C-alpha cells in the first residue's frame, strides 16, 4: 500500500508473498517447530 | 522435527531499487561473521535446560 | 565460469551463494542452507572427571 518501504522483521520467505514483493537472501535459515508444556521421584529408603 | 524449512527475508517491493544491495550486504555479513554476532547476543543465552 | 562466458544458462548443482559469485551470476532462492561445519572423528567418550 506504501505506507512502509521495507519489512525489517522475521518476515517468512513464501511462494504466496513472493508473487508481491522482493524478498531478500534469507538473513537466518530455520523451519517450523512445535513447542509443548515441559527430577527424581524417589519416595523413600522403603 | 523442523518442517517448512523457510528463513527470514527482508521484504521489499517489486522495483526495490535497494533489492540488489540489499541482499549482497546480506552474503557478505554472513561470510564476515556478522551475523553469528548477532546470533551469540540475541539468541543464544541459554539460560536454563 | 560456463554460465559467466554464457556457455550455459544454468548451473544447477551444488553451488553455494555467496558475495563473488552473485556479483557475476544471479542466483535464485536457497532450496537447502549449507555453510562450514567443520567433521572430527568421534573421541568415543569418557566418564566425568566428578562423577
Ligand atoms: C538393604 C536391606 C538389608 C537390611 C534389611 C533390614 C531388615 C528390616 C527389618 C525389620 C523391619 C520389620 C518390618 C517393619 C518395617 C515397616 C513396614 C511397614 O509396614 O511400614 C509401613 C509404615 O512405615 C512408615 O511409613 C514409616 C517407616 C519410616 C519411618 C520410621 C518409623 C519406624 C518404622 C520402623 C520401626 C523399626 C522396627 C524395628 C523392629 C523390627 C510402610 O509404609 P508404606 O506407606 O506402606 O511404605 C511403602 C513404601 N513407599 C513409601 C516407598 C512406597
Ligand atoms: N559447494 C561449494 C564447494 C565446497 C566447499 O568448499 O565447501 C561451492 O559451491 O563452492
Amino acid at each position: 500500500s506504501g505506507q512502509a518501504d521495507m519489512i525489517v522483521a522475521p518476515l517468512t520467505i513464501n511462494n504466496e508473498r513472493a508473487q508481491y514483493i522482493e524478498f531478500s537472501k534469507p538473513f537466518k535459515y530455520q523451519g517450523l517447530t512445535i513447542l509443548v508444556k515441559k527430577r527424581s521421584t524417589l519416595d523413600s529408603f522403603m | 522435527e523442523l518442517f517448512f524449512r523457510s528463513g527470514f527475508g527482508i521484504g521489499m517491493r517489486k522495483d526495490s531499487p535497494w533489492k540488489q544491495n540489499v541482499s549482497l550486504s546480506i552474503l557478505k555479513s554472513h561470510e564476515n561473521g556478522f551475523m553469528e554476532d548477532l546470533d551469540k547476543t540475541w539468541v543464544r543465552y541459554q539460560e536454563c535446560d | 565460469g560456463e554460465v559467466v562466458m554464457k556457455r550455459a544458462y544454468m548451473a544447477v548443482g551444488s553451488l553455494t551463494i555467496n558475495e563473488e559469485r552473485s556479483e557475476v551470476v544471479d542466483f535464485s532462492v536457497p532450496f537447502i542452507e549449507t555453510g562450514i561445519s567443520v567433521m572430527v572423528s568421534r573421541s568415543n567418550g569418557t566418564v566425568s572427571p566428578s562423577a
